[PDB]
């Protein structure tokens, strides 16, 4: 599939940031555009970093100005030295004309640009970030340029991993009208959700396997005979026994602090009551 | 102990109860009579997840419209005793 | 064995009907309940000072 | 006193008694628990009797 | 577990200081295979009396206890003897503990198993992705 | 002039100056009305450090002139 | 789903999570002119850092090795929070227990800040961040007289102490975020031993703020899609066992602030009852979420096939 591209879990980040930033801003989504950064070795480039970009709008068309490009290229590198340009972003769907006019635009700046697409908008389970590269094909007549998907890698190094194992562990990030409960059930519903989507799609290749369409393949219906002989886990009676102490230690944890909630409500009722119905 | 070794299961015997804790076995080989057994089970647990998954937004619903009742009559005690205030201040 | 128990140098009790020495290979994370206890005590003692405020 | 023991006056021995430490909380936070409930009513109770002004003349 | 018949054509490729009894009838080769196998039986069972770890490992019931004693003690083993009823414990697990760790296994084997759905008919699964909304 | 300064946490100064006045005059003006010790202070123009040894004659400023003021900072 | 979880997500609109990113320039106009921190003393106290800014933050510490590596942090204020939207790094040149930034990272800063105000970037410096490799997270006394020193005229700051070396050792991330006391102001009044061991020697000249980390819903969505890792990770998160020892803790210390509330209540003015009680009704919180991570476990794999 033409060159390797190894992402790193930085510029989703970064580019999912942007596009929350952005449509904070100014109320409604709105596409952005960057740039990306990182090392190029022969075959194999590695995307590191990314930093926003500007550009303007005339009729129907985008145009990226190079001056805010250029210094923001000098500024970035002074910090990261051995770091080089490789391409740009953008959030969307599908690859639109516009996509390739920005593309033309920035192939006069580097020889052979990347070209990273994220959709926030995605409605499946499988990771909206996608890799494209350019092509130049002989057409008849009018030359086009198109658009080749790649394969791509999510290589990490121990920080970034460190980092990003802290970010989507830690779940208590709710803040403002919703309860805290809507904070952690919809995780709860999101991995269960995943779970269940995997589970549907097994059950569909049993199925269809028990039907025909899909060639009988043992090994597999072996596994999934094995997958089902495990679903009832750990019914044993000492799982029950420490089930019901942990059941109770909850409930007891609630009641000592029920308590102190009525407690304080107390409290505060006797000190309004004491102004009002005051004996003096 | 030779079948752990081989790897075909793997768990841990037990004198004293006299059990043999199962961790994981191997799939046996199947026949055209117990792939619709598979069916069976899986589907199931595909029930399972949707009565969880059914459980958990109403949940989530009555808990945001606890959090706003709450919340109004909060307001509505509020409002109220700023108007009475107001009036007699001139 | 008893010089040493009562000098907290071996952790155990004797058994002198069985001659038996039972060690103490125990006390695990219970802080937890020994929390609970001190929660407890200090709602018994808030409740009271609450209503006896005034009248 | 300091020892925590159950005399065995069958057999002539002294065993050694240990509480059990989880159920000692749960009966002491349920014990508090019913005592506040009830410290809770007789003091609604006492705020019916002052606002109405009532006492034996 | 190296059983004793497999280690007579180790014996005799021995450097002949090395095949030197310790005055109680047993040579050094056959004191390290038994703590070996000691060590190993441990990851195979929770507990086990006296009289059957004395089974596989010879040394029927007062130096199987003395070894597995010797191997607590210096950091080399986990585990506690009960010697009123001659049970060694090894390691118990905590029931909860093994319940999540039960269900990472479950969840791996669903992992695995769509694996190898998307591996064998690539074209199968996209259309099952899609169908997926409807 | 119209001197337009800001610090890097969106604070403002504006200050009117004679286009040509000695800096060390500044530096006494500014210690008398505010107090931020003058060694502990860096001047930025158009991403250019202020060099002291250089009078503000090449400068050629006339309206709207923004300065940025910057604290020094050290860590260890 | 329908009707229910419809308006539950509702991705036109940003969702409650969102919210912080959103910035409002005449509220902090607002708060900024009244400065409420120049009555009292303790008055932020909690730190709330973005995903990124701690990710960029914690990549520029360990990139560094063993050598010092400094660098400023945006973001804003609310009530008595400080928030952190953003970081980025400064190009200077330390060793293992200096870094000093002479004369290219102050022309940096004012360009880095211009350059991003032309990309929608409307948050100010809100503070300083620099790595401390391998000695903890605390403030040395040069560090105590830069922070003086930024925090008297630039009111808002706070400073940012990151240690790559225990964080890659010990699989979590090390950070810290500390503010100042004024020039000879506020001296108030086992503990000092353990406090000097690993604090400095300026232990109360300065005090450490409470830090928390946050993400926005598109953040929370990728992070989650991203592994498989993090979905099984939740399905067999077990709580209430990773995080016992907390919650005994956050018990005693409750009953202590219980115990001052009983003695305050008895006879500044703070009403110690009210914050014991949102303490309580806290970690009750998260023993309930505990339980009921369980009881869903339990509900799922438990309950099925007989």
């Amino acid at each position: 599939g033409s060159v390797s591209v190894a992402l790193h879990p930085l510029v989703i980040l970064n580019i999912s940031d942007h596009w929350i930033r952005m449509r904070s801003q100014e109320g409604r989504p709105v596409q952005v555009i960057g740039a990306l950064i990182g090392k190029q070795e022969g075959r194999n480039i590695e995307v590191m970093n990314s930093f926003e970009l500007l550009s303007h709008t005339v009729e129907e068309k985008i145009i990226i100005d190079k001056e805010y490009y250029y210094t923001k290229e000098e500024q970035f590198k002074q910090v990261f030295k051995e770091l080089e340009f490789l391409g740009w972003y953008t959030t969307g769907g599908p690859p639109d004309p516009s996509d390739i006019h920005v593309h033309k635009q920035v192939c006069e700046i580097i020889e052979s640009p990347l070209f990273l697409k994220l959709n926030p908008m995605t409605k499946h389970t499988d990771l909206p970030v996608s890799v494209f590269e350019s092509v130049i094909d002989i057409i008849n007549g009018e030359a086009t340029m198109l658009f080749a998907e790649l394969t791509y890698t999510l290589a990490t190094e121990e920080a970034e991993r460190i980092g990003v194992d802290h970010v989507a562990r830690m779940t208590a990030t709710g803040s403002g009208e919703n309860s805290t409960v809507a904070e952690h059930l919809i995780a709860q519903h999101s991995a269960i959700k995943m779970l269940h989507s995997r589970v549907k799609l097994i059950l569909e290749y049993v199925k269809a396997s028990e039907a025909g369409e899909v060639p009988f393949n043992h090994e597999i219906l072996r596994e999934a005979y094995a997958l089902c002989h495990c679903l009832p886990v750990l019914s044993t009676d000492k799982f029950k026994t420490d089930f019901y102490d942990q059941c109770n230690d909850v409930g007891l944890m609630a009641y000592l602090g029920t308590i102190t909630k009525t407690c304080n409500t107390m409290n505060q009722f006797v000190n309004k009551f004491n102004v009002l119905y005051d004996r003096q | 102990i030779e079948a752990v070794y081989t790897d075909i299961i793997q768990g841990k015997l037990d004198q004293r109860n006299q059990l043999l804790e199962v961790d994981f076995c191997i799939g046996r080989d199947i026949r055209k009579k117990d792939i619709n057994n598979i069916v069976k089970t899986l589907h199931e647990w595909c029930d399972g997840c949707e009565a969880v998954l059914l459980g958990i937004e109403q949940q989530v619903l009555r808990a945001n419209q606890y959090k706003e009742n709450h919340n109004r009559t909060q307001q509505q005690v509020e409002a109220e005793v700023t108007n009475i205030k107001k009036t007699l201040k001139a | 064995l008893v010089q040493c128990i009562l000098d907290n140098t071996i952790h155990g009790r004797i058994d002198q009907v069985n001659q038996l020495l039972e060690l103490d290979h125990q006390k695990r994370g219970g802080a937890r309940y020994t929390a609970l206890d001190k929660w407890t005590n200090q709602l018994n003692s808030l409740n009271q000072a609450v209503v006896s405020k005034l009248a | 006193g300091l020892i925590s023991a159950r005399v065995d006056s069958h057999s002539k021995i002294l065993y050694a008694r240990d509480v059990d430490q989880r159920s000692t909380t749960f009966e002491k936070s349920l014990l508090m628990g019913k005592e506040f409930q009830r410290r809770a009513k007789a003091m609604m109770l006492r705020a019916a009797v002052l606002r109405n002004q009532i006492h034996v003349k | 577990i190296i059983r004793g018949n497999q280690l007579q054509e180790f014996a005799a490729m021995l450097m002949p200081h090395q095949k030197a009894t310790t005055a109680d009838g047993s040579s050094i080769l056959d004191r390290a295979v038994i703590e070996h196998n000691l060590l190993s039986a441990s990851k195979l069972y929770n507990n086990i009396t006296f009289e059957e770890l004395g089974a596989l490992l010879e040394i029927p019931a007062a130096k199987a206890e003395k070894i597995a004693s010797q191997m607590i003690t210096e950091g080399r083993m986990n585990g506690f003897i009960d010697q009123i009823d001659g049970i060694v414990h090894f390691e118990t697990r905590e029931a909860l503990p093994t319940w999540d760790k039960q269900i990472q296994s479950l969840c791996f084997q669903v992992n695995n198993l769509l694996e190898k759905i998307s591996q064998t008919a690539p074209e199968w699964t996209a259309q099952a992705m899609e169908a997926q909304m409807a | 002039m119209l001197i337009k300064v800001k610090t890097l946490t969106g604070k403002e100064i504006e200050i009117d100056i004679e286009p040509t006045d000695k800096v060390e005059r500044i530096k006494e003006r500014v210690e008398e009305k505010e107090g931020i010790p003058p060694q502990q202070q860096r001047l930025i123009y158009s991403g250019k450090q202020m060099n002291d040894e250089k009078t503000a004659a090449d400068y050629k400023i006339l309206g709207g002139s923004v300065l940025h003021l910057v604290l020094a900072l050290r860590g260890g | 789903a329908q009707k229910t979880w419809e308006l539950a997500n509702n991705m036109q609109e940003a969702q409650s999570i969102d919210e912080i990113y959103k910035y409002d320039k005449k509220q902090q106009q607002e708060i900024l002119a009244a400065k409420p921190w120049t009555k009292d003393h303790h008055y932020f106290k909690y730190c709330k850092i973005s995903a990124l800014a701690l990710l960029k933050m914690v990549m520029h510490a360990r990139s560094g090795g063993n050598l010092a590596v400094m660098g400023l942090m945006l973001g804003k204020v609310d009530g008595e929070t400080m928030i952190i939207m953003d970081s980025f790094a400064l190009p200077v040149e330390g060793t293992e227990t200096r870094v000093n930034a002479q004369a290219a990272a102050y022309e940096y800063m004012a360009a880095y800040i211009e350059n991003a105000k032309q990309v929608g970037r409307l948050e100010n410096a809100i503070g300083w961040y620099h790595s401390h490799p391998g000695y903890g997270c605390w403030l040395s006394g040069i560090n105590v007289s830069t922070q003086m020193l930024n925090q008297q005229f630039q009111e808002p700051f706070v400073a940012v102490v990151i240690d790559p070396t225990r964080t890659i050792s010990a699989g979590k991330v090390n950070l810290g975020a500390f503010r100042t006391y004024p020039k000879g102001y506020k001296p108030p009044d086992t503990i000092p031993l353990n406090k000097i061991e690993d604090f400095g020697v300026h232990c109360k000249q300065y005090y450490a703020l409470e830090v928390s980390y946050f993400k926005s819903s598109l953040d929370r969505k990728l992070l989650e899609l991203l592994w498989n890792k993090y979905w099984v990770n939740t399905l067999s998160s077990s709580s209430l066992l990773t995080n016992a020892d907390y919650t005994t803790g956050q018990v005693f210390d409750l009953s202590e602030k219980l115990e001052q509330s009983e003695a305050q209540l008895g006879r500044k003015s703070e009403d110690k009852l009210a914050k014991a009680t949102r303490d309580s009704c806290k970690t009750t919180i998260e023993a309930i979420h505990g339980l009921m991570s369980q009881v869903i476990k339990d509900k799922l794999f438990n309950q099925i096939n007989i």
